[PDB]
């Protein structure tokens, strides 16, 4: 093969293949009799016209047609003898083609560069052994009661989780600031449209008393025009209300996924539901800490090929929830996916190198556990277990993710992972 | 001698205009978002805690089991799409003990 294996820059290697003039004239000629076979005129051809005339005159048009295929034949030929896995996208830049002469084309694609594992032991991860304890079960169920609470009033008693109606006239550092007043605002104690100090001056009093409270805006408080200043607020209590606990009626409580509607069945139901959410979110917690530590610790020039792949999956994922844009996903703004995808590539490169270094292989029983528990999140596990385990293509996909998780925990066994046992209030319940 | 303009009401009115509950809305960018991304200026108008989108996908018609069927598009039971037939054909020696296909180029 007549080739010029150059390199544009780093990964972008330019195998400028020039198909030999003789080889083109023969390959086109061999394709032209195939055209005649497609139209069945090959057997009607009595050989009265020699093959040179039908190739040079008639087949003068049908040249680039054949070259489109020929470029790919020399491509797969080249990368096999070069031992390159074709990264990038094979870019056939056609120099030119004369009548039956040599066809120069610069095939620009990427190669895989040197990967360096480092700072593996330096990575500080946390392993929060979180469960939904009886405190979390009843506490969060109680929050659900107080979110779906029946509105009521009471005569002069406010607490931390009640409701109030006030009109205030505040001043920050002595200035009647932006607004100053806020007339007849209904403060459901348990909201987050005000800072501590303010809410603490509301949630321990009764209606009739019109007083002031002293609050101060934090140093962390991102509003600099308020930050550090002490705000005096003349709170006028006019209404004392309560967001009263509603009835956990059998016909209501059953609707949370309980058959008979037993309270103990709801506590059990939210145990398994909140834990199904929880342990998957613990997985995301520990994994993303390890993953960020990996990228930040490690250096490699990242192939645009794999970036395009991860972007593409994120484009499908976006379009899926962005009205369900039917394969319009490809056109979605790349810049939204660019950085996070490139990150997800560095993940795949380093974790793949951790699979190599720690010589790992996916465990079938581990893949099984992943399937049955991921599917236990639905009322349709059986068809999922069948969809994966009766399909080697998708089972191999789930071996990929299993082995990727083995690669994470392989880095965790090296990394500074602080393991602790704690309640549901830890993980997602960071409402601050 | 026009001090009565500078002090007119409070300053101008109080300062300028009002609000539902008058404070200057500062962010508190911690949340369940652990120290991993940059995002030094998130903005984000309040939001809802952390986890919200779950029982609805906000697309097609997928929420209640009535209209969840057929258009069952909510990322129910996930899978990787690396491009091509995983191995493709040419892997030669990626030097791994099982073909990891998170991502793959060429097409």
């Amino acid at each position: 093969m007549q080739v010029s294996v150059e390199t544009t820059q780093g990964l972008g290697r330019r195998v400028t293949i020039t198909i030999a003039a003789d080889s083109i004239e023969t390959a086109v000629k061999s394709e032209l009799v195939n055209v005649a076979k497609k139209v069945r005129i090959d057997g009607f051809r009595k050989g009265k016209v020699p093959m040179n005339i039908v190739a040079q005159r008639y087949g003068a048009s049908v040249r680039q047609d054949v070259l489109g295929d020929l470029m790919s034949r020399n491509f797969i030929d080249a990368i096999i003898k070069e031992k390159i896995n074709p990264a990038g996208a094979p870019t056939y830049v056609p120099g030119e083609y004369k009548l039956g002469e040599d066809f120069t084309y610069s095939v620009e694609f990427e190669v895989y560069p040197e990967v360096e594992l480092q700072g593996l032991e330096a990575i500080e991860v946390e392993k929060p052994i979180v469960e939904v304890t009886d405190a979390d079960v009843d506490g969060m169920l109680d929050t659900l009661r107080k979110q779906q609470a029946t509105w009521k009033e009471k005569d002069g008693a406010v607490e931390a989780e009640d409701r109030v109606t006030i009109d205030f006239t505040g001043s920050v550092d002595g200035e009647e600031f932006e607004g100053g007043k806020a007339s007849d605002f209904v403060l459901a104690m348990g909201q987050g449209r005000m800072i501590p100090g303010f809410e603490d001056g509301i949630k321990g009093h009764k209606a009739g008393e019109e007083f002031t409270i002293d609050v101060t805006f934090p140093e962390e408080y991102h509003a600099e025009n308020l930050k550090g200043k002490a705000a005096k607020f003349a709170i006028n209590l006019k209404k004392v209300e309560e967001r009263e606990l509603p009835e956990l009626t059998a016909e209501f409580i059953k609707r949370f996924g309980v058959e008979d509607g037993s309270v103990e069945g709801l506590r059990a139901e939210v145990r398994k539901n909140m834990e199904r959410e929880l342990k998957s979110a613990i997985r995301n917690r520990v994994k993303s800490q390890a993953i960020e530590g990996l990228v930040k610790a490690n250096d490699i020039d990242v192939p645009a090929a794999l970036i395009d792949s991860e972007i593409d999956v994120l484009r499908r994922q976006a379009a899926q929830r962005f009205g369900g844009n039917e394969k319009q996903a490809l056109e979605l703004p790349r810049e939204l996916f660019e950085e996070q995808a490139k990150r997800r590539v560095v993940v795949g490169l380093l974790l793949g190198e951790v699979i190599r270094t720690n010589e790992l292989k996916a465990d079938e029983e581990r893949v099984k556990g992943l399937i049955e528990e991921m599917a236990s999140a639905y009322e349709d596990p059986k068809e999922v277990i069948e969809f994966y385990s009766k399909n080697k293509e998708l089972m191999d996909n789930m071996r990929n993710v299993a082995l990727e998780e083995q690669a994470v925990e392989a880095v965790l066994a090296k990394a500074k992972v602080t393991e602790k046992e704690t309640t549901f209030n830890e993980l997602m319940n960071q409402q601050a | 001698v026009d001090l009565d303009e500078a002090v007119q009401r409070a300053l101008e009115f109080a300062k300028k205009e009002g609000n539902t509950l008058v404070i200057v809305t500062a962010d508190h960018a911690h949340a369940s978002q652990i120290v991993a991304p940059d995002t030094k200026a998130p903005g984000l108008t309040q939001a809802l805690n952390t986890k919200d989108g779950a029982v609805m996908v906000m697309s097609y018609g997928n929420s209640e089991e009535d209209s969840q069927e057929h258009t069952g598009s909510q990322l129910r039971i996930a899978a990787y799409g690396p491009h091509a037939a995983n191995v493709v054909g040419l892997t030669d020696q990626t030097d791994l003990f099982y073909t990891m296909k998170a991502a793959l180029g060429l097409k």
